[PDB]
């Protein structure tokens, strides 16, 4: 369970979580994301670096812990 | 008759002729003393006990049935030989320890009781049980309780014990499982009951058939069955039911004498006296270690060995009475031949030590083996080998290789053991291809790793629905050498298992490193390994696999004082000399060779720094091979820049001058990055200021700032890192982005060693604690080149090599145009570089290992892997790894 | 040493001249009963509470012959709890109170008695006296239990009483026989009765839901041949010959014999054998089939024709011999059957057992038939010393001290840890000598085998020293709370407070049951011993390593000394090791100078002998101390050993569990070997 | 309501996967899976009928809940008929001398898999789940199937144990080691496989150039004893019966010797 925050947090995206039917669907609603914000179908690659930077700069996890 | 018997057996006879040769003499020397000591001794009574305790033989041909022709008496117990078809058994030296075991034995029976012959390991429970019920003429069955018990045999093997009137034998009874305990002792506890009610005195004459309650049924119990639990306490079931005896001593000075004395020796009182004390003191005074063996099998088969030698040498000197042989000098020699291979390197002046104590005066001479010697040294050379001859340098090594080569010719089944960094691999290579170029017959070596393919890939695996049979790794190379489609017969094969060994995938080995040599498949096909195969395991520690498979093997421990640093050295300076890194290039690396000659010698600057580094701190466990290959590959990356600058100056290239200078400073600066390159800055500066101590070579004069953050420049000058670093200004909308990596000495220092390490693409690892910047650095050095792709993996806690598997199917694919099967990533002329950050975090399994991490060596050093697909060799190329991780310590 | 420490007391500080002063305390040392009279020492200004007067007697008493401990806590108790306190438990047990009132019917009645014990007669004769009747079932075929099961039901429903015997062969069926007692039993009168040998597979949650009675075999000679003759019915003995009944008869006394020398373990027996019914039936059963074979009709048989040698080979190598292991037992046992088993025991003199008290005698009883020798059996007289079996007579003393410590150590294991765990670690670093180094590993002279294996010796010695003393420096540091806690540790301290020694810290062989006070007194002694070693090393070399006093009890492997010096002598003169014997030589200089062959051996220690000029002499005294001991190693001269010596063991510690090496040790001309063997005449390393 | 909807669509869509046995038959695979899938469902079900909301979709999730009681009920069988079919197929299609010693099993086998031959093209035809269930008479048929499968492997396993009790060394080889013995009983060369198990020292016999009368044992190094009186194989054609006449000649042998 952890180490996978670890990955999520120090670049902010889990590359083992995304792969073949997800990884489609992942760049689908990618598709809609880019086109409600206003982009357009640029590269996978390219949709991909967006989702990270989006997590990076939207998502704020928090994990709580006694001494 | 033993006058006659002992002249026979000294002659040369057929090997089933020599068995009963053997079997007939320890026979008449039990009748011998017997006869001798306790009949003679004033007894003329043929009723008198000192004789009805003796093991008597009566023959009445005249009966009718055949099971009563022969009567088996001894003291007031009465038995009727079975007549069972015994072939050819080993027979026990009757030991007086073995009389008393037969007397009681036998009274318990007549008792209709067990037997519990207890007891420690080894002393010879389950073999006088074995002996006793052979003797009678009694089919015998030994239940291992090694883990290769059940229910489902066990009860209807009781059930044909009680039907046909075998014996049955429990190796170790109290080694079961509580539950499985309780259920065997409760049917145990049945058939004595059973056998009990049998000779009841009110119904000795049974009219009603005795039958017992098994399987849910009513079982007829012969009344020649007997049932023998062997323990090392018995259940409360079968306390009453059982007569116990100690066999905790046995009579090996007998045993050592009678079996010598039908070997054909002459002094077997005396060997046997000097030889069982001497195993005594081995077993003492040796350092203990799981894969020494000094019990009475081990001595029974130097004996054995001894014998063999002993008739050997008498053939020689008759193809060339004959008795004057020092048979001391054979059986040492034995003893050194069957031991000395494996032994530990601070054991064998120990052992011959024991030998002069114990054999006064008496030397041993190995065999000189010069037809194969001379293949070894050209084999040596032609892989710019180093070799030697006894005191010489690589002597340890070449005697290794000839233990080696002597097991081979023992016996199927071999393991070398030795810690990594000694000469293991290359000693069987050299073997294999000297074996090759000597006897003519080529020879082909299959490398498994058992740890990168699970148990189900390795072996094989049965669909759970369709009953159809795919073959394994191993499976499928044996089927294809047993079938001979292309003809791997009259062709020397090794299977070598490469990597450690655990209970776990050697449990379907077990049955063909033995003496039967068969692969049992769960599907029911049985293959036989044919006679020009044989089993290596090139093994590590030799820490977590059972006795079972350690015994099995012929053995040679490889310790790392056989493979010397000289040797390291020369190895490596004549590959530089010879293996171009690509015949300009070949020039400069013979310059560079000869510049460096000095400073690669027994008490060079390089051998003093490494003795110094073994002694700082450092992250990981220092590896001698490990920094020495990081110093060979740096060094060859020199070679790189003076090709390249030379390549960048057409006109005046590089004089002997400043390539001189240039090759003096840069090995400063490899040992200095290589050793104690992992370890903190006040080591790195200890190490620094020794070797500014010891070295003659010139060095920066500056005495504040430390060498480790200077460098060489082509010129053949020190200039600093600092000089190097630029001053960069990054956009203000990436002020402390994930990507933006500000040039610091630091980050330029292992930018320089990065492309250093990857100029000869050696998998490396950035080990450093949390937040230091290993993952972007990396990231920024390997995207720098244009020809380098990355992939990132992240290794979790769960991480298996079929991660890696996945990643090469998405980035790579297989091509089968060359010669093999080889996997390449699907873009032309890019290198790609495989990320793995956490490498020492995916978790080790119950037998102290790591799957990717053995799966990355195998790819690392052989160059390919086993695909389970099909089971061929893919190899790599095109590919790296690269790693980064945080210290063990965390 | 024991007074030393009891006049730690201040009523105890004037203890040592009150001893100088009186005289008649010489005498009060050799009374029988000293408990009974102990004299006033103790220095006290008010008059001790008769409470205080037995405290400080009991005091008294554990420095003074500690073997009274448990007649003067018996005293104790009675000036305390009251006199008769124990007297109940001396009287026979009398359920018939128990079974009719006190115990209620879901509550199980539990017999458990000691292995090779029944219970069954006294519930048994109970319900004959009290006319109800009970079903007997045995648990140990599968039927019995749904046979339990039905008569369990139809007593609860009636009122009947159910018997159950040897219910420890069926754990788990115990665990559901308890559950389903747990349900609410109808009827009162209901009584179930679980005869159960000691056996911890018993589940607990039975012993706690059911009355516990133990009951044990009666200690004595007339007692358990009583119990073999009533064992054995008086078909098998008054038949065929009559000289079958005299047989049986010296077969029960064997028996007897060897089953109360059990008793006291160590000297005697070594380790604790079974020795149960089951011989006793199978040596019974041989000796009628030996008799029928050498007897074919009724007609008495002359005693010289009885089959002396079977009878003595059968129950010295197949029954009563095969549970012994080590070759001194099996000599004992042989000795015994030798002694017994004879045609010399079928005249009128015959003597069983010889210096009883001094010089009365048990006179072979001369009778024909097995009724006079029972009446002979229950007219043994009650007052039956260890001098019957063959061992001495403080061979009582010596086990009634082990009791005495027994009970102490149960005591103790039967009564904020931060300060006392501080002081004792503190007291055990001021108390091991610091740490020692490997001065050792010198290339010449390493052929001396002595100084290998002292290489070896200081090696593992420093590297458990370092151990040691780590964990007591990590423990010292965790005790302020300066440092984390694991899980080690944990396990350490654990091992600590509870007094038993650390398993991590056990590298060499320990006496059993070893508290971790006397381990450290001892770890210090041995390395204070190695210090030494390193000391003379250091100064002389390897030359000198040979001219120590070094004592075998502070050597972890002495056996490994003594092939050592083995080679050593074999590589002088150029001999080797098969010829080679050991000779001991015993000498009253703690500095005798050695010869070429000559080692000299300190703190070896001999009980039931005194040594003087090399030949050794019965005594009462144990643990008479030798001087020194020197091994020589000479050339074997091939010879027959007279029957003048003795072949005694040496053990390692007082718990004659692991062999060292064998000496050769020559008797007084009075003396015979066997007496030797009998008396368990042994030298111990410690 | 979204979650029948992905229950509707993938249950309309659930294919069961077929591989091919032998050029035989094309049989289930993927049982575990489709097992997890309906024990997820049939739970996740009962997690819902306990929901507040169930009152709307009471009908829906009764017929759903049935619809999975009777898939469940379905495979679960299926499952085992499978199993207990590949059983007796390899065991009654591996040998020949099978047929003669067990005759109406063997027909009784032939019909059954006659059926489930029959069964299994029909369910080749559309291995869509739902037209997998819909089928006429499906659970009867694979109830009796199964009790069919259930009474020849109990007749089996009696037949098994009086061979063993004719013979009693069959005792110490397996079920599936006796099971090829006597179903191979013509070809002798993988019986002497089986020797090493039952008899002491003997592993193998010296038969004729035909292999019809047992001239002799031969131990595991070679060492060899001829009978004095060779017993027919072809006189004592039953394995049981010349192996018995195999252990009385050896033992009258070795007396004679
Ligand atoms: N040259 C550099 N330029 C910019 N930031 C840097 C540089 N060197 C170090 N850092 C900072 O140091 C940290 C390094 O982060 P990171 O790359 O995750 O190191 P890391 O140790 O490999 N992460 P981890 O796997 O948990 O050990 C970041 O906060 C960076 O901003
Ligand atoms: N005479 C020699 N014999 C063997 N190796 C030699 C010799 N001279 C130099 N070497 C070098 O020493 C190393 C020996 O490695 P080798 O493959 O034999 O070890 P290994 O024990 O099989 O490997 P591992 O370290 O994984 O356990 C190689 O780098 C080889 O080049
Ligand atoms: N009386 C004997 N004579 C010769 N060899 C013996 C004798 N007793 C034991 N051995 C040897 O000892 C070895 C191990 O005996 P084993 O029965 O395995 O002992 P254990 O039952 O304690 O494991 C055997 O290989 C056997 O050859
Ligand atoms: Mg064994
Ligand atoms: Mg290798
Ligand atoms: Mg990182």
């Amino acid at each position: 369970f952890l180490e996978r925050m670890n990955t999520l947090l120090a670049n902010g995206e889990v590359p083992g979580l995304f792969e073949g039917d997800e990884y489609a669907t992942l760049m689908t609603q990618c598709k809609e994301g880019a086109q409600k914000e206003g982009l357009m179908l640029d590269s996978h690659e390219e949709l991909y670096k967006w989702f990270t930077s989006q997590v990076i700069r939207n998502l704020h996890v928090v994990f709580t812990m006694n001494p | 008759t033993l006058n006659v018997l002992a002249d026979s057996v000294l002659m040369e006879q057929p090997p089933l002729r020599r068995r009963k040769l053997e079997h007939l003499i320890t026979e008449l020397v039990h009748q011998r003393d017997v006869t001798r000591s306790l009949i003679k001794s004033k007894i003329d009574n043929a009723k008198s006990f000192e004789w009805l305790s003796q093991m008597r033989f009566y023959f009445d041909p005249k009966q009718t049935d055949v099971l009563q022709q022969l009567s088996i008496q001894m003291a007031n117990a009465k038995f009727n030989y079975g007549f069972e078809y015994l072939g050819v058994q080993d027979k026990l030296v009757q030991t007086p320890l073995t009389d008393r075991c037969y007397l009681t034995m036998t009274q318990a029976l007549e008792a209709r009781l067990g037997g519990s012959p207890f007891g420690p390991a080894g002393t010879g429970k389950t073999e006088s049980v074995k002996a006793l019920g052979h003797q009678l003429g009694r089919f015998v069955l030994v239940f291992n309780c090694d883990e290769t018990f059940d229910f489902q045999a066990m009860g209807r093997i009781f059930v044909g014990l009680c039907q046909v009137g075998a014996w049955g034998c429990f190796d170790e009874f109290n080694r079961l499982e509580e539950r499985m305990l309780s259920a065997v002792s409760q049917q145990v506890q049945c058939i004595q009951e059973a056998l009990r009610e049998h000779s009841n005195p009110n119904y000795d004459k049974t009219s009603a058939p005795i039958t017992c309650e098994l399987l849910n049924k009513q079982v007829k119990v012969s009344p020649d069955m007997a049932i023998f639990i062997t323990m090392n306490n018995l259940p409360d079931n079968l306390k009453k039911l059982f007569r116990s005896l100690a066999m905790t001593k046995p009579d090996r000075q007998l045993i050592a004498q009678v079996m010598l004395y039908s070997q054909g020796f002459r002094t077997a009182e005396v060997l046997a006296n000097k030889i069982v004390p001497f195993f005594k003191l081995c077993d003492e005074q040796l350092s203990s270690q799981s894969h020494y063996d000094f019990g009475l099998r081990a001595l029974k088969s130097v004996l054995v060995s001894a014998g063999n030698v002993k008739r050997e040498r008498i053939q020689k000197i008759k193809r060339e009475i004959a008795e004057n042989l020092p048979e001391q000098e054979i059986l040492i020699q034995s003893v050194c031949e069957t031991m000395v291979p494996k032994l530990v390197a601070e054991d064998i002046p120990l052992l011959f030590s024991l030998l002069s104590d114990v054999f006064p005066g008496v030397q041993y001479h190995r065999g000189e083996m010069t037809a194969l010697r001379e293949e070894l040294k050209k084999v040596c050379q032609e892989m710019y080998l180093t070799y030697g001859d006894g005191e010489e340098v690589g002597g340890m090594w070449v005697e290794k290789v000839l233990q080696l080569y002597q097991i081979t010719q023992i016996n199927h089944g071999l393991m070398m053991v030795g810690p990594s960094g000694s000469g293991k691999s290359m000693a069987w290579r050299v073997l294999l291809k000297a074996l090759e170029r000597l006897e003519g017959v080529e020879g082909v070596a299959h490398i498994i790793d058992p740890k990168a393919i699970s148990k189900d890939h390795l072996y094989g695996t049965l669909d759970p629905n369709t009953r159809e049979w795919t073959d394994g790794l191993f499976t499928h190379v044996l089927r294809k050498i047993i079938d001979s489609v292309r003809g791997e017969l009259q062709k020397r094969q090794w299977i070598v298992f490469d990597g450690d060994v655990d209970p776990e995938w050697v449990e379907n080995l077990n049955s063909v490193l033995d003496d039967n040599k068969l692969l049992t498949l769960p599907n029911g096909e049985r293959l036989s390994l044919p006679p020009n195969v044989r089993i290596m395991f090139e093994v590590q520690d030799l820490k977590y696999a059972t006795l079972a498979t350690v015994s099995r093997c012929g053995m040679v421990w490889f310790s790392e004082d056989v493979l010397s640093t000289d040797m390291i050295f020369n190895n490596f300076l004549a590959r530089l000399r010879s293996i171009p890194l690509d015949s300009p290039m070949l020039q400069i690396q013979r310059d560079a060779a000869t510049i460096m000659q000095p400073y690669f010698t027994s008490n060079g600057l390089v051998t003093k720094a490494l003795e110094h580094a073994f002694q700082l701190e450092h992250i990981m466990d220092l590896t001698r091979l490990r920094c020495l290959g990081s110093l060979f590959s740096m060094l060859h990356q020199a070679c790189r820049n003076v090709a390249q600058y030379n390549a960048n100056h057409p006109d005046f290239p590089m004089q002997i001058e400043q390539l001189e200078r240039y090759i003096q400073r840069y090995l400063v600066y490899a040992i200095l990055w290589s050793l104690s390159g992992d370890s903190r800055l006040k080591m790195r500066a200890e190490l620094g200021e020794y070797i500014r101590r010891i070295t003659t070579v010139p060095l920066p004069t500056a005495p504040n700032i430390p060498i480790i953050d200077y460098e060489v420049s082509i010129s053949g000058e020190w200039s600093p890192w600092q000089a190097k670093v630029p001053q960069i200004e990054v956009e203000t909308h990436k002020v402390a982005a994930p990507d933006v990596v500000v040039p610091t000495l630091d980050t330029v220092r292992h930018e320089a060693l990065l492309y250093t390490w990857l100029a000869e693409h050696k998998p490396l690892v950035l080990c450093g604690p949390p937040g230091s910047g290993k993952t972007m650095t990396l990231f920024s050095a390997l995207r720098a080149l244009p020809d380098m792709e990355v992939v990132g993996l992240n290794f979790s806690s769960a991480t298996t090599p079929e991660l890696l598997l996945k990643t090469f199917d998405h980035y790579c694919e297989y091509r089968r145009t060359p010669n093999g099967v080889v996997l390449a990533p699907v873009q032309l002329g890019k290198w790609l570089v495989l990320f793995c950050d956490e490498i020492n975090l995916p978790d080790m399994d119950k037998y102290g290992t790591q799957r990717v991490i053995s799966f990355i060596r195998q790819m690392v050093e052989h160059g390919g892997f086993y695909r389970t697909s099909d089971q061929t060799w893919v190899k790599l190329e095109r590919i790296q790894f690269v790693g980064a991780c945080n210290p063990p310590t965390d | 040493e024991a007074v030393v420490r009891l006049s730690c007391l201040p009523a105890f500080k004037d203890l040592i001249a009150k001893v100088q002063a009186d005289e008649q305390f010489g005498i009060w040392l050799d009374s029988s009963s000293p408990e009974q009279t102990v004299p006033y020492l103790w220095s006290e200004e008010t008059p001790a509470t008769p409470i205080g007067q037995a405290i400080h007697r009991l005091l008294l008493i554990q420095a003074f012959r500690p073997d009274r401990l448990l007649a003067m806590a018996h005293m104790f108790v009675s000036t305390n709890l009251g006199e008769s306190f124990m007297s109940i438990m001396e009287q026979p047990l009398d359920l018939t109170h128990i079974v009719g009132t006190e115990v209620k019917p879901n509550t199980p009645v539990l017999m458990c008695s000691v292995p090779g014990y029944d219970a069954s007669g006294h519930v048994e004769d109970l319900a004959a006296e009290q006319n109800t009747q009970i079903t007997s079932i045995a648990i140990g075929s599968a039927e019995g239990f749904n046979q339990a099961d039905k008569a369990i039901n139809t007593a609860v429903k009636s009122g009947r009483w159910v018997m159950l015997k040897n219910v420890h062969l069926a754990p788990g069926w115990l665990m559901q026989l308890e559950k389903k007692l747990h349900s609410l039993q109808p009827h009162a009168c209901f009584r179930l009765f679980l005869t159960m040998e000691i056996n911890p597979k018993v589940p607990v949650n039975l012993l706690r839901a059911g009355r516990i009675f133990v009951f044990e075999p009666p200690p004595g000679v007339k007692a358990n041949m009583l119990r073999t003759f009533s064992s054995i019915p008086v078909s098998r003995i008054c038949k065929s010959p009559n000289e079958r009944a005299r047989l049986y008869f010296l077969l029960a006394w064997f028996h007897a014999i060897i089953q109360e020398r059990l008793r006291y373990a160590p000297l005697g027996w070594s380790k604790k054998y079974e020795f149960g019914e089951s011989d006793l039936r199978s040596a019974c059963d041989t000796v009628d089939t030996w008799l029928d074979d050498t007897a074919k009709g009724r007609q008495n048989i002359s005693p010289d024709k009885i089959p002396w040698s079977a009878l003595k080979t059968l129950m010295a190598q197949s029954i009563y011999g095969g549970r012994v292991d080590n070759e001194f037992d099996q000599r004992l046992l042989n000795t015994f059957l030798e002694r017994l088993f004879t045609t010399r025991s079928f005249d009128s003199e015959f003597k069983l057992a010889c210096k009883v008290d001094g010089h009365k005698d048990i006179q072979m009883p001369d009778g024909i038939r097995r009724e006079e020798f029972v009446q002979w059996v229950e007219l043994l007289p009650d007052t039956q010393t260890p001098s019957w079996l063959g061992l001495p007579n403080n061979a009582e003393r010596v086990l009634l001290t082990t009791q005495g410590v027994d009970m102490i150590s149960k005591m103790l294991k039967m009564q904020a840890w931060m300060r006392t765990l501080h002081t004792t670690a503190s007291n055990w670093l001021h108390l091991i000598p610091q740490t020692l180094s490997h001065l050792k590993r010198t290339v010449e002279n390493i052929k001396d085998p002595l100084f290998r294996f002292f290489e070896r010796e200081v090696k593992m010695g420093a590297k458990l020293l370092q151990d040691v003393r780590q964990d007591l420096a990590d423990v010292v540091q965790v005790c302020e709370g300066k440092k984390k806690q694991t899980n080690y540790l944990r396990t350490l301290i654990n091992e600590l407070v509870k007094g038993i020694l650390p398993r991590s810290w056990s590298h060499y062989t320990v006496p059993a049951g070893m508290t971790v006070i006397q381990w450290v007194s001892d770890f210090s002694e041995r390395i204070k011993q190695l210090q030494n070693i390193s000391l003379a090393a250091a100064s002389g070399g390897a030359k000198e390593l040979k001219n120590i006093h070094v004592c075998l009890g502070g050597l972890f492997v002495p056996e490994a000394y003594i092939t050592a010096t083995r080679q050593y002598v074999a590589q002088a003169n150029s001999w080797s090791l098969e010829e080679l014997c050991l000779e001991v030589n015993v000498t009253t200089s703690q500095g005798a100078t050695l010869d070429a062959c000559s080692f000299g051996v300190t703190g070896l220690k001999l009980q039931g002998a005194t040594c003087n000029n090399n030949k050794l002499s019965l005594s009462n005294a144990i643990s008479t101390a030798l001087p020194l001991t020197q091994l020589r190693w000479v050339k074997q001269t091939n010879t027959e050993k007279k029957a003048s010596v003795v072949t005694l063991p040496v053990y390692l510690n007082f718990t004659r569990a692991d062999l060292i090496f064998t000496v050769d040790f020559e008797i007084a001309t009075k003396e015979d070997p066997r007496s030797f063997y009998e008396r368990g005449v042994a030298v111990l390393c410690t | 309501e979204e979650f029948l909807k992905q229950i509707r669509e993938v249950w309309n869509t659930y294919e069961l996967d077929l591989v091919n046995y032998q050029n035989k038959c094309r049989l289930i695979r993927g049982w575990d899976d489709l097992f997890n899938k309906v024990k997820e469902h049939i739970n996740s079900v009962s997690a819902m009928k306990l929901s507040p909301y169930y009152k709307v979709f009471e009908e829906d999730a009764l017929s759903w809940e049935d619809k999975l009681n009777r898939i469940m009920a379905l495979f679960d069988v299926w499952i085992d008929v499978q199993r207990r079919w590949v059983y007796l197929e390899g065991i009654f299609t591996g040998s020949a001398d099978i047929k003669h010693l067990l005759p109406v099993e063997t027909q009784r086998f032939q019909s059954i898999s006659t059926e489930f031959l029959a069964l299994m093209k029909k369910v080749s035809k559309s291995p869509l789940v739902m037209d997998v269930l819909n089928i006429q008479g499906v659970q009867r048929s694979l109830e009796r199937l199964a009790d069919l499968l259930g009474k020849i492997q109990k007749a089996l396993g009696e037949y098994l144990e009086r061979e063993r009790s004719s013979f009693p060394r069959f005792y110490f080889v397996g079920d599936e080691d006796l099971l090829e013995i006597i179903g191979n009983s013509k070809n002798v060369a993988k019986l002497q496989k089986h020797f090493k198990k039952m008899f002491a020292g003997v592993s193998s016999i010296i038969l004729n150039e035909d292999n019809s009368v047992v001239l002799g044992i031969s131990s595991r190094e070679g060492e060899e004893v001829m009978f004095k009186t060779p017993v027919s194989i072809t006189e004592h054609p039953k394995i049981n019966e010349w192996l018995t006449l195999v252990e009385k000649e050896m033992r009258v042998t070795l007396a004679k010797l």
